[PDB]
């Protein structure tokens, strides 16, 4: 029957907030009723509950702020597939394509991206424990920047899911991916590229939403993560039908980020430039800064995909992935940087545009 | 280092 | 002409 899951990274868990995921074909009316039933049953037991959101489109279910004491009861509700405790996520040509970015707030009026980025009204960020938009402005510059961008012809839509300290939530990200799906149904356009330059621990629900969006025909590009670890233990990096990007440097070496660095393993699809990446600084309207990480690496691939899909708009996700792999530089990465058993498992590929 | 312009970055690099 | 290493690496020209 129905199961409970919470982040395996104890400091990244957010107790007291739960994502109740219902069976695939559960209707929104059934979902709203299940949430009301939960509030009623909890009230009977002396518990105060609050329904924060009701999902529909990608995943059926709701978000509830309640005591964990209520989970045995919540698991017994009808249509419940699984429940997941909320957890933290952290910041880590092309003209026919819309590039969606789920990140920090962005400085839209930056000369590098002015006119190329449409700041949506979406914001779902956890409270905080030039700086607020450093991560997002740089990445938007990497994707479509005037002087230093990959896909200058690409237009972008930005959603805020990371706060001023680059911290978000799984729930926040789910609502953002649902918002993208809703925006597309209301006002369909061409091929969609969704950039996720963030990571948390393995999330069954975040992976599920990512697979639903992927089956719906959306292309999802993510950071492999900066934990010098196997990407399969991180989300949305572990979601199989996503394009999970690792970071390489100018010397064909996997990137070192402090005492850590790029993630690796059978979940990474390929690597891309993620060290000393010049791009837009949000310090001033014409400022540029060098930044590093799998986020930067992912932004390059989001640019290469945005261009491949604009040149060949009918490519399926499966076909686009084979194109990305076919056009990558092969066996240039120093495998000796990776742990021994991870070498045969880690794709030795550096992203590249068709010549 | 934060460059105040693209030209500033080009002279530096 | 100068081109940042990362844009050169992925096949962009200037
Ligand atoms: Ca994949």
């Amino acid at each position: 029957t129905a199961t409970f899951h919470r982040c395996a990274k104890d400091p990244w868990r957010l107790p007291g907030t739960y994502v109740v995921v219902l069976k695939e074909e559960t209707h929104l009316s059934q979902s709203e009723r299940t949430a009301r039933r939960l509030q009623a049953q909890a009230a009977r037991r002396g518990y105060l509950t609050k329904i924060l959101h009701v999902f529909h489109g990608l995943l059926p279910g709701f978000l509830v702020k309640m005591s964990g004491d209520l989970l045995e009861l919540a698991l017994k509700l009808p249509h419940v597939d699984y429940i997941e405790e909320d957890s933290s996520v952290f910041a880590q040509g092309g003209s026919l394509v819309e590039v969606y970015l789920l990140d920090t707030s962005i400085q839209s009026d930056h000369r590098e991206i002015e006119g190329r980025v449409m700041v949506t009204d979406f914001e779902n960020v956890p409270e905080e424990d030039s700086k607020c938009d450093s991560h997002g402005t740089h990445l938007a510059g990497v994707v479509s920047g005037r002087d230093a961008g990959v896909a200058k012809g690409a237009s972008m839509r930005s959603l805020r899911v990371l706060n001023c300290q680059g911290k978000g939530t799984v729930s926040g990200t789910l609502i953002g991916l649902e918002f993208i799906r809703k925006s597309q149904l209301v006002q369909p356009v061409g091929p969609l590229v969704v950039l996720l330059p963030l990571a948390g621990g393995y999330s069954r629900v975040l992976n599920a939403a990512c697979q639903r969006l992927a089956r719906a025909g959306v292309v999802l590009v993510t950071a492999a993560g900066n934990f010098r670890d196997d990407a399969c233990l991180y989300s949305p990096a572990s979601a199989p039908e996503v394009i999970t990007v690792g970071a390489t440097n100018a010397q064909d070496q996997p990137v070192t980020l402090g005492t850590l660095g790029t993630n690796f393993g059978r979940c990474v699809d390929l690597f891309a430039p993620g060290e000393d990446i010049i791009g837009a600084s949000s310090d001033c309207s014409t400022c540029f800064v060098s930044q590093s990480g799998t986020s930067q690496a992912a932004a390059h691939v989001a640019g290469i995909a945005a261009m491949m899909l604009s040149a060949e708009p009918e490519l399926t996700l499966a076909e686009l992935r084979q194109r990305l792999i076919h056009f990558s530089a092969k066996d240039v990465i120093n495998e000796a940087w990776f742990p021994e058993d991870q070498r045969v498992l880690t794709p030795n590929l550096v992203a590249a545009l068709p010549p | 280092t934060v460059f105040t312009s693209w030209e500033e970055y080009l002279d530096w690099v | 002409c100068f081109i940042p290493w990362n844009l050169q690496r992925i096949g962009l020209l200037c």
